[PDB]
């Protein structure tokens, strides 16, 4: 599980929420990042260790498998490389133009992922479009998935995914499966309006206190015209402010699947 | 002032030798401290000679948008004062935008405050003058706020000199910053939080909130309790409802000046329209006090960092 000064490291990539990834070698075409929790309580590194466990067991085609982590040079994680540009990327930087069957299938991939992920028992926890790839522009991996012990509490990254419970952060844990299904409606906005929420305010703290106290959510007349009827009441069911509204992703699945038969 | 004029104008001159920013022009010194989202260097341009400042934002953002940028903070070379950081130029290379400004060898307000404890009402009021000079400049000959006033935004150097820098002359830039890099404490409004824009109000509150912190050496949301006031945390939701919700900070009873209290207590009141403005402080009772008053700036920050001058 824990491997030793082996690895050899490349390119700096770029920084996220947690830590700093870059090319490297733990074989063919890894990827490590550093994370920026460092001095690790033995406390903390067990549940480190076991969650490393849960996460090496997890295979499917729309997940990026994790390999490993070492500890010695720095506290690292080691996941295979990814030769396509995430979601975000794709929508928001470069604007690649797709068509609603593209749009949908994309859909339809992260939640096949989610899925697994939440029939393992796995809460995603980071759901972003930065997290998605599209691999050689035709399957989904999701990434950054689990590895709740890193991420310590205080938010880091962007809060346009979180759902109001998780920005408010006064439950016990607020992380759970809802929580993944609203990042997950928001990653359907983006989709389906080819923008992120709240493009009218620029006051970041305005839009974490006023989502957090469900006075704010995404502007859905900002969806674009092509948008399928189903598609958008999903996307409506996926972004209810109180957690036990939301739908499951294996409800999320068929909903998408249905819908997708369903098209001219 | 006389001294004012000279120095700026000594700025504008080695500006003007500057020329055109060049990424391969630039020698690493050292580091001067990162934020959230922006990286600090003090470098060597080497055509020129001079020393300054090299901050490096590194943003995932559409190319219309960061040429938007670009061409925005170019307005920052018209923006000249000597309660503004001096400003060389911008330009964008190797995915990063770099912003080159003057160095400032005392650094921010919110290091000295690390280093000193607390800082004295005498040396605040130095402080505000200089903050509220610099709002009015950037309001009254551009038009522009600053939106972002804090400790870490006002810089001090070993001449004695106070100056604002990171001041909202970019709205992308704004909107850029806002879609990550969320942060632990906040310094908005309550009219700001809840949207709504009620000008250069927004701007006088924070001074306010980063006037009480440097007196006591605490940031001051939530106050300290009883037996932690004795000595002279909240995710960020928590602070931004306690802001919205609960009445403001305040200054202790007998330990600061009464026009030093009565002075942040008008900056810190929640009614936007009520709240003081520019031109009222400007002739506050405790700022005329402040402004009559003869104190060693530059040698008292010496003091508390380094050698004197
Ligand atoms: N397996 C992987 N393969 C290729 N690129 C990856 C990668 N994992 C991360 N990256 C890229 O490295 C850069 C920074 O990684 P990082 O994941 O930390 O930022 P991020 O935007 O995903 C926010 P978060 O930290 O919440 O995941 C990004 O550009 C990211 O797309
Ligand atoms: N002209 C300048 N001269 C000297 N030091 C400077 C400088 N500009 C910035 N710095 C130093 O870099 C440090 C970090 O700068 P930056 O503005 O990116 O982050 P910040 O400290 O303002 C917090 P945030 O990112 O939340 O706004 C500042 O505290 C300051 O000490
Ligand atoms: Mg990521
Ligand atoms: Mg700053």
């Amino acid at each position: 599980e824990i491997p030793d000064g082996q690895i050899t490291v490349g390119q700096r990539i770029g920084s996220g929420s947690f830590g700093t990834v870059y090319k490297g070698k733990w074989h063919g075409d890894v990827a490590v990042k550093m994370l920026n929790v460092t001095a690790p309580t033995p406390q903390q590194l067990q549940a480190f260790k076991n969650e490393v466990g849960v996460l090496r067991k997890t295979r499917h085609v729309n997940i990026l498998l994790f390999m490993g982590y070492s500890t010695k040079p720095q506290l690292a994680i080691v996941t295979q490389w990814c030769e396509g540009s995430s979601l975000y990327h794709h929508l928001h930087i470069i604007e690649t133009k797709f068509e609603m069957i593209k749009l949908i299938d994309i859909a339809r991939q992260t939640a096949q992922g989610m899925d697994y992920l939440h029939a393992k028992s796995i809460i995603h926890r980071d759901l972003k479009s930065n997290n998605i790839f599209l691999h050689e522009d035709l399957t989904v991996k999701i990434g950054d998935f689990g590895l709740a012990t890193v991420k310590s509490e205080q938010l880091s990254g962007s809060i346009l995914w979180m759902a109001p419970e998780v920005i408010r952060m006064q439950d016990k844990n607020p992380y759970s499966f809802q929580s993944d299904v609203y990042a997950f409606g928001i990653v359907l906005y983006e989709l389906m309006t080819g923008q992120l929420p709240y493009s009218n305010i620029n006051n970041r703290d305005q839009i974490i206190f006023m989502v957090g106290r469900g006075y704010l959510s995404p502007d859905l007349s900002k969806v674009r015209s092509n948008c399928p009827k189903a598609m958008k009441r999903l996307m409506a069911e996926c972004l209810k402010k109180k957690r036990d509204e939301r739908p499951l992703f294996p409800q999320i699945l068929a909903s998408i699947e249905l819908l997708a038969r369903s098209l001219p | 002032d006389e001294q004012q004029r000279k120095r700026l104008e000594a700025f504008l001159t080695q500006k003007q030798k500057v020329g055109e920013l060049k990424d391969d022009d630039f020698e690493k010194i050292s580091e001067l401290g990162a934020g959230n989202g922006g990286v600090v260097f003090k470098v060597s341009h080497k055509p020129s000679g001079l020393v300054m400042a090299r901050k490096l934002i590194h943003l995932e953002i559409k190319p219309a948008i960061r040429n938007q940028i670009i061409r925005e903070l170019q307005v920052l070379h018209e923006c000249n004062s000597p309660y503004i950081v001096g400003f060389y130029g911008a330009f964008y290379s190797d995915g990063e935008i770099s912003i080159c400004m003057e160095h400032m060898d005392g650094g921010s307000l919110d290091q000295v405050l690390k280093k000193a404890g607390r800082i004295p009402e005498q040396i605040l009021g130095k402080v505000s003058i200089a903050v509220i000079k610099g709002l009015t400049y950037l309001r009254e000959k551009h038009k522009i706020m600053h939106r972002d006033v804090k400790p870490s935004n006002i810089l001090v150097n070993s001449r004695g000199e106070i100056k604002l820098c990171d001041f909202g002359v970019s709205g992308q830039l704004i909107d850029s910053m806002a879609n990550s890099f969320v942060g632990t404490r906040s310094y908005m409004s309550p009219e700001r939080l809840q949207g709504t824009h009620y000008s250069v109000q927004s701007d006088i509150w924070s001074m306010g909130l980063s006037l009480v912190e440097m007196a006591v050496g605490r940031y001051p949301i939530p106050p300290p309790d009883a037996k932690e006031l004795e000595l002279m945390p909240m995710a960020i939701f928590e602070l931004l409802d306690y802001i919205v919700n609960e009445p403001p900070p305040k200054l202790p009873s007998g330990v600061f000046s009464l026009e030093f209290q009565d002075f942040v207590n008008k900056c810190l009141i929640k009614n936007p329209a009520e709240r003081a403005d520019l031109k009222q402080l400007m002739v506050h009772a405790f700022i005329k006090r402040s402004d009559a008053e003869e104190v060693d700036f530059a040698g008292w920050l010496c003091s508390t960092i380094g050698l004197n001058q």
